[PDB]
RNA sequence: UCAGGGAACUGAAACAUCUCAGUACCUGAAGGAGAAGAAAGAGAAUUCGAUUCCGUUAGUAGCGGCGAGCGAACCCGGAU
RNA sequence: GAAACGAUGACUGAAUCCGCGCGGACCACCGCGCAAGGCUAAAUACUCCCAGUGACCGAUAGCGCAUAGUACCGUGAGGG
RNA sequence: UGUUAUGGCGUGCCUAUUGAAGCAUGAGCCGGCGACUUAGACCUGACGUGCGAGCUUAAGUUGAAAAACGGAGGCGGAGCGAAAGCGAGUCCGAAUAGGGCGGCAUUAGUACGUCGGGCUAGACUCGAAACCAGGUGAGCUAAGCAUGACCAGGUUGAAA
RNA sequence: AACCGAACCUGGAGAUAGCUAGUUCUCCCCGAAAUGUAUUGAGGUACAGCCUCGGAUGUUGACCAUGUCCUGUAGAGCACUCACAAGGCUAAACCUUAUGAAACUCCGAAGGGGCACGCGUUUAGUCCGGGAGUGAGGCUGCGAGAGCUAACUUCCGUAGCCGAGAGGGAAACAACCCAGACCAUCAGCUAAGGUCCCUAAAUGAUCGCUCAGUGGUUAA
RNA sequence: GUAGGGGAGCGUUCAGUCCGCGGAGAAGCCAUACCGGAAGGAGUGGUGGAGCCGACUGAAGUGCGGAUGCCGGCAUGAGU
RNA sequence: GCGACUGUUUACCAAAAUCACAGCACUCUGCCAACACGAACAGUGGACUAUAGGGUGUGACGCCUGCCCGGUGCCGGAAGGUCAAGUGGAGCGGUGCAAGCUGCGAAAUGAAGCCCCGGUGAACGGCUAAGGUAGCGAAAUUCCUUGUCGGGUAAGUUCCGACCUGCACGAAAGGCGUAACGAUCUGGGCGCUGUCUCAACGAGGGACUCGGUGAAAUUGAAUUGGCUGUAAAGAUGCGGCCUACCCGUAGCAGGACGAAAAGACCCCGUGGAGCUUUACUAUAGUCUGGCAUUGGGAUUCGGGUCUUGGAUUUCUAACCUGAAAAAUCACUUUCGGGGACCGUGCUUGGCGGGUAGUUUGACUGGGGCGGUCGCCUCCCAAAAUGUAACGGAGGCGCCCAAAGGUCACCUCAAGACGGUUGGAAAUCGUCUGUAGAGCGCAAAGGUAGAAGGUGGCUUGACUGCGAGACUGACACGUCGAGCAGGGAGGAAACUCGGGCUUAGUGAACCGGUGGUACCGUGUGGAAGGGCCAUCGAUCAACGGAUAAAAGUUACCCCGGGGAUAACAGGCUGAUCUCCCCCGAGAGUCCAUAUCGGCGGGGAGGUUUGGCACCUC
RNA sequence: ACCCCCGUGCCCAUAGCACUGUGGAACCACCCCACCCCAUGCCGAACUGGGUCGUGAAACACAGCAGCGCCAAUGAUACUCGGACCGCAGGGUCCCGGAAAAGUCGGUCAGCGCGGGGGU
């Protein structure tokens, strides 16, 4: 899907999965403290297959 | 009645004679059974935990208080 | 984190000049008025903070 | 989509603008005696890809005195060919 | 081949959009083919310059209960 | 959808030279083109028919048929 | 070798299952027919082969008892970020904490062939109640309309 | 137009079918699983565990010993909570005596687990990558709930075995006991079990028991 | 040792190539006590009356016991 | 008993109590009628017209037909409240030197409806809007029930007549009664009868035999015994034992869980179809406003500077329709009437099961009903962790500007003794007191050097980050030193990035607000889009499907399942049945001639069940 | 070197409570005053500022005392790892190891440091 090139899934040089956070952007929140600002980064050794064979041709 | 449940965890992490690193979780548990020895750190739900490297250390004086300290190698 | 007429009330956080949030669980039960504080925003700090939508 | 696929909190943007042809610094310095850059002369040099620009980018160091007639530099390539000798000629 | 009219099963691990598909079917008209065609265009170079077909662009841009999934064009080569 | 443009049913209804349309609401600038008339080889598709060919069958294969839409079935379409 | 007498031993096959000789399923016999394929310069991997920091062409044209020409294009080559952009570095950030990438003591690819497997098509084969379009049927049957025909004989005895 | 809670024929159409059945030549090697989690999920799928093949790593694997640390089951105990027997005292508390506890613990094993190392014997693990199957097991011993301390019962933990496991034994009889099939052989020794006869093998030896056919269906 | 993965090969048709066989006679069928670790292959005989083994390589419309499979032929229920 | 009757209907298992029926009632319809067929203002059917036609209910006749309209439906009234397009245009916003060229968008006004009032019940419907008038009544309504009594019979559960406690009788889904009617249903009696105790004889066509002709279902293979046990728990192929020469014919049907139909019951499948409604959604249809076809003459009301509009009224060349002469029309004409309406086209809103496409969960010792899904605490849990049940208990979906940070200070429950509105506790005082209290809520752990209680100062319930670890398949979740920009309390070391911890919450998509400026398809802006933060979630079927949804099928179909129920068998033996032990006591005296309180120990496999073992 | 006191650790009941005795100006405590710095939501009780006498009573220190607490064998037993069995069953036994609790004997009301002060 095309809503697949822009999901979190960046062909790296070595090809894995650039995620980010899903526990709380939005909605749903306004509790703890930086709990929110956890716009960082995520990794995965166990989806990076059955993932990336949906975006892996047009890098 | 058979409604109502939970999977829950707790118990000891890193056992005395191990070779902690800094920022390992030592022991979890609810209460303060466990009290920051010497080296050893508590978070907020009484988690211990290691500042530096070393070794796990227990000590105990009689059951009430715990104790645990990190000897260093070096 | 129901959302509805009861007492309390999730609150917008404003500032002197300062344009930033600090979202704040407050409640209508007691002393309810003054929302006011210092929470300095990316700036120099020490602004004039209330939450007080 | 219910797999991962979904649930994955990402809007981004797409934009796609122009993208620059790497041209390393060594491919210019160490081997060749110089053949002139320019803008036609240099697809011998293995940078063949028109419709896009040219970009000159530092990696390769061995101080030589080289012109450079590329689109567009960055700030240490000028300050690296210059430095050594040569004039990076940018499009008016 | 063009035009008028125009499904559903199926898919969406159900199902109202969308897909299926403007497919099947129906009807009208014509030929050894039709359709299309001589710019109130494409497009970004102050450019190519009827139409159609093939390759490529490219599965890109984009579209989509942003789901399933659908999906161009310009530049260029070539038939003519 | 911020949703242009083309098209169309129903209501309305401009200019034309210091003119008109368009260039993904809109405006200025800039740029391209100038409708409301028509016709027009070739490249393209398919194949009843013909020739040739075959790491195509050799008849429980191959078209259904080594001739037959015949025997036979149904009121019929049709099946065979 | 063929056949037999006798002793010992010995719970059809397949499927489906915790468990089959199963008193579970399938099968009269035999011959024949019959079930993991094909396509998309698709994606990925193993192997092999010809180039090698380069690697090939598609359409097509000219020739075919044979083949070359054709480099529009694709993959190598620099990553990182939402993007501008920057660049061996970039994004978060008001400069130092980290994530991703180079450099790691060190690792190049691409085209084609065969093959495992994925994707998209009916995708191992056979099979349902159903939905939709078009068309054929009232010569059976349920009725209407028009026009013809048929009901021995006997009994009871209304109005007027 | 001989079978209508929606006719027949043709076409879309080889509709879909988490369904059922079937799925064809040969030997060699390894060798599963019916668990966890999630699911309009429960007889289906994703991921993990478990399998095989290649490469790299190349002993980090295994068993066991030693040392160290941690966890409150069995048992027990009455010191907290609840319950509970007799008596004294003047209902409660207190005292003497005596108890019972999954949700009591003054105490507390065996055993187990993590880590370090190897004093020792053996042998594998891990990482990357291609392809899988399996996500409906059953029983027995032991430790529990549920059930009438019933069920070839159900639901968990754990060991073995059945499952994909032939042979011998238990009359027959997957699950029990003993044992893991490379093949060939008119060879030998053994295990579980037996040695009168029908099947191979001492109608064996010594000291007792039961007059019963107990053995060869149970109790107050 | 099942699902499963891996390895080495047999057989059938078509094709290229090579050595050939065939009227004193191929394929096919039929009998068999030989050979190879399996898939299989060979010798001889009888039948038959025109074509067809082996080796290497390539390409699949490639190996049957089953699906209340399909087609054809022939049985049992019975001389009922 | 029912139905009045004649009649009629499920071709092919139901001819009946169904349907129809004359009769009665409600109600619609002004005639291009209502209504209906239809792609079509065509055409036709109603139909060549108000005791005529359509629809509905009841179903001759006789006596009759109550109470309740809250709601729903409908009719009528209708101040007001709300409501679409449109009319109208302030404000706001963008671009340009400007003229100007363009987005967003009101107050008011604006149709049918809805809300609101009343009425209508041979309207649905009830017997909170009121509650059973007549009649009938255990009657086809009957449960407990074979009710009670009486009649018939030697004996009656049905039948008849009454009573009454009418589980749920009831006056047009009509109540009650009724002559006649009936291949209808029920009971009794007479007659007769091989219907029966009970079979016998006789016959005729077939079975039997011979000659001729010559099938079908089925079929893994057969050399195919009985008894017991075992085996998936029903044995001819297993074991043991017993019996049994080989091979037919005529015959009986116990067995081969016999043959036919992949089961029509049941469950499953995110299978299908038909049918319902106040399930969702749309549509035929239909009502309605505006705008065309669509004009003329006046009045009032609106306003601007000749008119532009709404309504009322009236006339007529459009249009519609009728008559006469050439019945359908085209034609011209006398005219007749309606006539700016209607019809029809576009558009707006409502109504809408007539029609259409679909949804309607799972776990479950079958399913349904009930109950229950997330998170947190103990127990089960068998001394790491983990570990299930429809196993045993109890909570949460919040709260707090302080219960926060920090800085200082205080120490509890209870008992005894003595004291005043007390007289139990409590207020006060003094001792004892490892705390037997407290910690906001559930529970466990933990706490006396406090995470018990108070006071001062504050807003760290901060921002940019996070080495390294716990935990999960993933996604999430959890702890955290240190560093930086700035602050808080204390003299200070130091601590603080919410509350003793463990529940007080939920992905993505979509959207709202602030901020910041990255993109913005010729350029420069802008719309918009991104990013930072943050808001909307009984999505509680709580890893969540759709923006949007209920039932029925005995008219049912299909794909499956002994993987899952009801029959049977099997296992077990709560229950059931029987036996046995002890013995108080009854039995005048006396335990045991008989009987056996309380309670115990077994057997049987005939009850109701459990489980779900082989057969769907 | 002897001893004692004071302050502060290790140890954190085998070093604790109770009873009794000893200690008086080196040390400690009570005590005295306390309008103000400071403070008890009331009290200078406790914090606190300035300091004689008196006393050691209380507190504290030390010593005896161990009635009570605490600690706690040996032996045996419960249970269990391993192996091997029995009953229809609830259960239970043998072999080999490990090995409780309680109770009893008994044990002890500490010991071990640093600094400062005053005495012989
Ligand atoms: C009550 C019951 O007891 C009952 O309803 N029993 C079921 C059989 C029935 C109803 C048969 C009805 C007859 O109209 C046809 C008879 C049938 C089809 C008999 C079928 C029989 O051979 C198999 C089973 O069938 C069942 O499903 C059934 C569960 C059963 O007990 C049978 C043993
Ligand atoms: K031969
Ligand atoms: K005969
Ligand atoms: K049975
Ligand atoms: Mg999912
Ligand atoms: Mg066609
Ligand atoms: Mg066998
Ligand atoms: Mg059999
Ligand atoms: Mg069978
Ligand atoms: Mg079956
Ligand atoms: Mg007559
Ligand atoms: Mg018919
Ligand atoms: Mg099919
Ligand atoms: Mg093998
Ligand atoms: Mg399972
Ligand atoms: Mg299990
Ligand atoms: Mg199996
Ligand atoms: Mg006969
Ligand atoms: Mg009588
Ligand atoms: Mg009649
Ligand atoms: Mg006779
Ligand atoms: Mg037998
Ligand atoms: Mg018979
Ligand atoms: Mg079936
Ligand atoms: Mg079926
Ligand atoms: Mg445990
Ligand atoms: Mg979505
Ligand atoms: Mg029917
Ligand atoms: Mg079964
Ligand atoms: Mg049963
Ligand atoms: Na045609
Ligand atoms: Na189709
Ligand atoms: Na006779
Ligand atoms: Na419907």
């Amino acid at each position: 899907t095309h809503k697949m090139a822009k999901r979190r899934i960046k062909i790296t040089g070595t090809g894995k999965v650039m995620a980010f956070k899903s526990g709380k952007r939005h909605q749903n929140t306004g509790k703890s403290g930086d709990e929110i600002r956890g716009k960082g980064k995520g990794f995965v050794l166990a989806k990076a297959e059955w993932a990336r064979m949906k975006l892996m041709l047009p890098r | 009645n058979g409604r109502d449940s939970n999977p829950k965890y707790l118990g000891v992490k890193k056992f005395g004679g191990e070779v902690v690193k800094a920022g390992n979780i030592l022991v979890r548990q609810r209460g303060t059974k466990f009290k920051a020895g010497q080296g050893v750190g508590m978070g907020r739900d009484h988690t211990l935990f290691a500042l530096s490297d070393g070794k796990v250390v227990f000590i105990n004086k009689g059951k009430g208080a715990r104790f645990i300290s990190i000897e260093a190698a070096q | 984190a129901k959302d509805g007429p009861r007492i309390i009330v999730k609150m917008e956080s404003s500032a002197g000049t300062g344009f930033y949030y600090t979202t704040t669980k407050n409640r209508r039960n007691t002393q309810a008025k003054l929302e006011l504080k210092k929470y300095d925003p990316v700036a120099k700090k020490h602004v004039v903070f209330r939450e007080k939508k | 989509r219910s797999r991962l696929i979904a649930r994955l909190p990402k809007r981004g943007f797409n934009n796609v603008g122009t993208t620059y042809e790497v041209v390393k610094l060594s491919q210019l310095q160490d081997l060749e005696d110089t053949t002139f850059d320019r803008d036609t002369l240099e697809a011998y040099r293995l940078v063949r890809r028109k419709n896009r620009p040219v970009k000159l980018l530092a990696s390769g160091e061995i101080s030589r005195a080289v012109t450079v007639h590329v689109d567009a530099a960055s700030a240490a390539a000028i300050k690296a060919v210059e430095a050594a000798g040569g004039r990076v000629v940018l499009p008016e």
